[PDB]
RNA sequence: AGAUCUUGGUGGUAGUAGCAAAUAUUCAAACGAGAACUUUGAAGGCCGAAGUGGAGAAGGGUUCCAUGUGAACAGCAGUUGAACAUGGGUCAGUCGGUCCUGAGAGAUGGGCGAGCGCCGUUCCGAAGGGACGGGCGAUGGCCUCCGUUGCCCUCGGCCGAUCGAAAGGGAGUCGGGUUCAGAUCCCCGAAUCCGGAGUGGCGGAGAUGGGCGCCGCGAGGCGUCCAGUGCGGUAACGCGACCGAUCCCGGAGAAGCCGGCGGGAGCCCCGGGGAGAGUUCUCUUUUCUUUGUGAAGGGCAGGGCGCCCUGGAAUGGGUUCGCCCCGAGAGAGGGGCCCGUGCCUUGGAAAGCGUCGCGGUUCCGGCGGCGUCCGGUGAGCUCUCGCUGGCCCUUGAAAAUCCGGGGGAGAGGGUGUAAAUCUCGCGCCGGGCCGUACCCAUAUCCGCAGCAGGUCUCCAAGGUGAACAGCCUCUGGCAUGUUGGAACAAUGUAGGUAAGGGAAGUCGGCAAGCCGGAUCCGUAACUUCGGGAUAAGGAUUGGCUCUAAGGGCUGGGUCGGUCGCGGCCGGCGCCUAGCAGCCGACUUAGAACUGGUGCGGACCAGGGGAAUCCGACUGUUUAAUUAAAACAAAGCAUCGCGAAGGCCCG
RNA sequence: AAGCCAGAGGAAACUCUGGUGGAGGUCCGUAGCGGUCCUGACGUGCAAAUCGGUCGUCCGACCUGGGUAUAGGGGCGAAAG
């Protein structure tokens, strides 16, 4: 075997110092210092553990050079909210207003009496 | 190849270059020697010929 | 980290500007995510609930009690502790209760309180059983633990 | 680089104004035309001879046709 | 080590450049009363102040 | 097989400790680390995640209980209690 | 003449002690006055991938690299040198620093202090000097008109300066060539990030369609009116952009240790096809070496999903090594998304490499031919990605920085070859400062030194084997550790063997010796029931020749009833106790034969039992005479304290 | 070790067997860390504390770099002045 070196002055096996194995077109073995691994967004009602999907996987300051699309989805709360408790949400705002209103009428029957 | 100021950067050194030798230069890299004189390789620009700006400053 | 009890991350709104803010209160044991809890002197009787102790009843316990009228929770911190509210009187404004330690103490009616335990059990209860065990959990409070007599 | 997949879309990248020059690349079984263009090193690949031989002469003038044999 | 500043190679700067043998025409000068650099060092035997 | 005769999961300890010690942490290990019923949504995976903190794994719902139960006997009388007083504050 | 006097010099000892840690050198030649030590070649050896190998951090500071010298130094020598002398050498937007905060450090306000000052870090401050928005104007000027500028109105807490990491966070550079010494920095070639663009650089999007009066055979046009801040999919979500401020919400940054699996790569292994070597006393289609495709795009495998639609499941079913999952929606069918480091492709063969040659240009990125191929494997090793668990009275950073969403204040055009605007494609310009050579250690660092000491990491081949063990070997390295020659006395240091006896030696089995691996049996008292336990005790072990057992892939059709020697529909059929062919890992068991009973043949590798004392255990301790019964420890018990407080500093 | 699968014996109560699983300040034992004995070597040493063999521990109260904080009647000490 053909045994390798770092290619930086870093020579600790720390988090940045990550590296892969790869052939030239010279035939040779070398480092190439890998980026770290991007996470999706989590969703913005903090219950559900999944990630977000239709998103790019990127670290943050990669965000800033892609596409307004590849960063979101097209949907209110796309790419902030998944679509499971956006339903909810939809739900329980209708919801909650409508026994707003039940209980607008209900008061106003009771006012019927002096 | 110059040997320059310690406190000369790269544009300083490039625009130096350009009006006392009258010579277009493309890009200009910096050391520091380890007796402490600033050494810059200027290289000049693609239609100027480096052998014979050398022969005018004198240094064939 | 440091402590028995777990810690609520309560979320209000503020009532003057458009914003969200954030409490950390010491948890009672029965709350859970997803409830709401109310704090102030028309909040009612349920666990969690941040109210006056001059309001509660005669033999309602409470969770992080004021010792001063206006500070923030001092009393019945630790995990599993409560006080207990003994008696009121309408007059001088005051209260007596009953601390952990078993000493009784008179604080005004003002003073506010969550409702009901703190939660964290009988975390003494469990022997520790091993040096290392003790180690780690005095690492995460302060450089005490190992005693030369 | 970047791969061009049929003929007229190269014509108009040869013929861009940043276009420096032209490599005309034989293998065994294809010609490859490239253009260096600013960013990128266009690469059209034809495996027909007598089409490589005719899109050759229909290059725009004044572009360098550099043959790498 | 090969991180340095540049007041630490300047510095070394100059105590590379008086580490140099005394000139033979200097003891030509009357009055001289100077044999050699007594004040050479080498990178072994001593080390620098920093 | 029945693998153990009585030191059920304090096997772990060996035999240290004492047998008074693994027997009394025993009952506390085999509750704190059970899998209890979730109140909320039926499914039996509400487990403790630190101390005085459980969660269920369904419904990602959080609850604050005991150090080693779910919930303590102090806390199911403290909570019929508060009630009682509540439904005596009004009538 | 004295003061173990001060300073300097010199003797005997004495050509004495000594130049003995880590297996080892030998032959020929060259240069040279001179060769045990330099160099080259040939042998024989060692390090044996946890290296005596290849590269860094700290530290050193020119030791790096050429040429020369032979004074001194390299405890022998030297033609050699990390010495001496003379010259030369470190090239960056994308490798770091630089930026951010961390533990912490530290001004200002304030307080104290005789005073230099020091306390304090949000506390006892009028602590925001900023902003597109608008108004008042200056018309500054390509005074059409939008950019400057002063004041005012409105909004604005990181609520605290600042420093703090060359291993934390932190955008974006790789392939080939090149030097005596530098290259991810030079050259060549491919990219890529950030910032800028006022006159708007080009496109594309926005965005360019309907209704009606007419014209025109119609097709196709004129006038008016009306829209038009994009579109698709049931959905997951997709498409090349997709107006939008103050403000708000969220995400990424941003997370422990351990286990078990699965995917991918690199390496290792096997079967061939080439090219070049090796052996040929005999055999050997043989043995060895070698047999590429960077980033960045595009496409496709593959891995994952706690994502969607249909539907409604008990005779419960699905499923993993383990688990686990399901009327809060299983199985099944069909989709969606993420990662894509794998394959193909542009890069790309033009380069590189291996070979065979031809020219020369003291010393050419010369020129040319051929090749750079096809496959199979796996509890294999190392990285990496993913899934799923376990442990915690332990819950395993922060901040710069970047992004998405909510809202809709506003902005922009009157149907124009249009506007505001654009995270879309391409084009233009720039990226300053500092570091960068080398050593990184039985000789470039610290230990007074070329000192057996100490000093933080990365890569990691073959055989044996459970193995990163020990032993041998390949790539790479070296010359035995600051001398050699001749002898082989005692005494010694290190290693062995020893008849008969077997601790009689000695304070004491100190030292040495016995045992030892694996398989099959067999295991006591006591016990906190977990242990004791490899208890104790016994048998076997080689070589060779077989035989069983433990898998994976495909194909399982009764027929021309016709023509898309082949295909759609089917009269035409019962593998349904499963076969037929091909392929390939180790592993276990049984048997025969065989050797002078020898076989874990080297290496690796527990002596055992019966008790007494002390300490529960694991842990810690006098660096340099004490590792213990001493300290700690969990457990037990007591004491103080409700904050105007307990204990403590000042 | 817990958890889990299957089978068996039981009238119930319940019990037994074989797998799976992979816990533990668990055991043997590398590297690392330490330093028991030979009271070995050396003792004008290689060394102002080193070397050889044998040893204790080797998933944890573990080993370790760098950055920080604590300063002399003070610090720090699983405690030996
Ligand atoms: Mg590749
Ligand atoms: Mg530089
Ligand atoms: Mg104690
Ligand atoms: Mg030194
Ligand atoms: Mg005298
Ligand atoms: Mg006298
Ligand atoms: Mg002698
Ligand atoms: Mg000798
Ligand atoms: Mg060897
Ligand atoms: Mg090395
Ligand atoms: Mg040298
Ligand atoms: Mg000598
Ligand atoms: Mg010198
Ligand atoms: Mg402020
Ligand atoms: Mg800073
Ligand atoms: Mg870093
Ligand atoms: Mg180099
Ligand atoms: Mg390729
Ligand atoms: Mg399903
Ligand atoms: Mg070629
Ligand atoms: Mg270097
Ligand atoms: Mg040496
Ligand atoms: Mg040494
Ligand atoms: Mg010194
Ligand atoms: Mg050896
Ligand atoms: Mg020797
Ligand atoms: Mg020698
Ligand atoms: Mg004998
Ligand atoms: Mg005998
Ligand atoms: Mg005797
Ligand atoms: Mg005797
Ligand atoms: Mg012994
Ligand atoms: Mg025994
Ligand atoms: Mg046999
Ligand atoms: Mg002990
Ligand atoms: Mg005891
Ligand atoms: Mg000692
Ligand atoms: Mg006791
Ligand atoms: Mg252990
Ligand atoms: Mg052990
Ligand atoms: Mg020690
Ligand atoms: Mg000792
Ligand atoms: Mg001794
Ligand atoms: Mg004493
Ligand atoms: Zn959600
Ligand atoms: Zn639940």
């Amino acid at each position: 075997v053909q045994r390798l070196t770092y290619r930086r002055r870093l020579s600790y096996n720390t988090a940045s110092n990550k590296t892969r194995l790869s052939r030239t077109p010279g035939n040779r073995i070398v480092y190439l210092y890998t980026k770290k691994v991007g996470k999706a967004p989590k969703s913005a009602c903090g219950v559900c553990p999944g990630r977000l999907r239709g998103v790019r996987a990127v670290r943050p300051k990669v965000l800033m050079r892609l596409s307004k699309t590849k960063k979101h989805v097209s949907r209110a709360y796309g790419g902030s909210m998944c679509a499971k408790c956006v339903r909810d949400r939809i739900k329980r705002a209708f919801l909650i207003e409508e026994q707003k209103i039940v209980v607008k009428v209900l008061k106003a029957q009771a006012q019927s009496q002096k | 190849v110059f040997i320059v100021d310690v406190k000369a950067n790269k544009h300083q050194i490039k625009q130096a270059v350009k009006k006392l030798y009258d010579i277009d230069v493309a890009k200009v890299n910096t050391l520091i020697r380890p007796d402490g004189e600033k050494k810059a390789y200027v290289r000049l620009a693609p239609d100027y010929d480096a052998l014979d700006v050398a022969n005018k400053i004198g240094i064939i | 980290p440091g402590r028995g009890a777990p810690l609520a991350k309560v979320v209000f709104r503020d009532p003057y500007r458009f914003k969200k803010r954030t409490e950390l209160f010491i948890a009672a044991e029965g709350i859970h995510t997803g409830q709401f809890v109310y704090c102030g002197k028309k909040a009612q009787l349920n666990i969690g609930n941040v109210l006056p102790v001059g309001t509660m009843p005669e033999g309602t316990i409470v969770c992080c009690l004021e010792e001063k009228p206006g500070d923030r929770g001092k009393l019945a911190r630790a995990s599993g502790n409560y006080a207990t509210v003994i008696s009121h009187n309408p007059e001088t404004k005051k209260t007596r209760v009953k601390l952990p330690s078993g000493s009784k103490k008179v604080i005004s009616s003002a003073n506010r309180a969550v409702v009901g335990v703190v939660a964290g059990g009988g975390r003494i209860d469990k022997p520790i059983l091993k040096a290392g065990r003790a180690y780690h959990k005095y690492k995460a409070k302060r450089n005490c633990w190992p005693r030369v007599r | 680089p970047r791969k061009i997949e049929e003929i007229k879309d190269f014509l108009l990248t040869a013929r861009r104004k940043d276009a420096k020059s032209v490599k005309i690349k034989k293998n065994k079984d294809n010609v490859k035309f490239k253009v260096r263009c600013s960013r990128y090193l266009y690469t059209l690949v034809i495996t027909d001879k007598e089409k490589a031989e005719k899109l050759k002469q229909s290059l725009p003038p004044g572009l360098a046709v550099k043959e790498l044999k | 080590s090969s991180h340095k500043t540049f007041r630490i190679k300047r510095f070394l700067a100059k105590k590379q450049k008086q580490n140099r043998p005394i000139p033979q025409w200097i003891r030509m000068k009357t009055g001289n009363k100077i044999r050699y650099n007594s004040k050479r060092r080498h990178w072994r035997r001593t080390k620098l102040g920093l | 097989a029945k693998r153990t005769k009585k030191v059920g999961i304090v096997g772990k300890y060996g035999t240290r400790y004492g047998a008074s010690l693994r027997k009394m942490v025993k009952k506390i290990e085999i509750s704190q680390h059970a899998k209890y019923t979730c109140s909320f949504c039926g499914k039996t995976k509400m487990k403790r995640r630190a101390v005085g903190i459980w969660h269920c794994g369904s419904c990602m719902k959080t609850v604050a209980g005991g150090a080693w139960t779910y919930n303590t006997t102090s806390a199911v009388t403290v909570k019929s209690a508060i009630r009682r007083l509540k439904e005596l504050k009004d009538q």
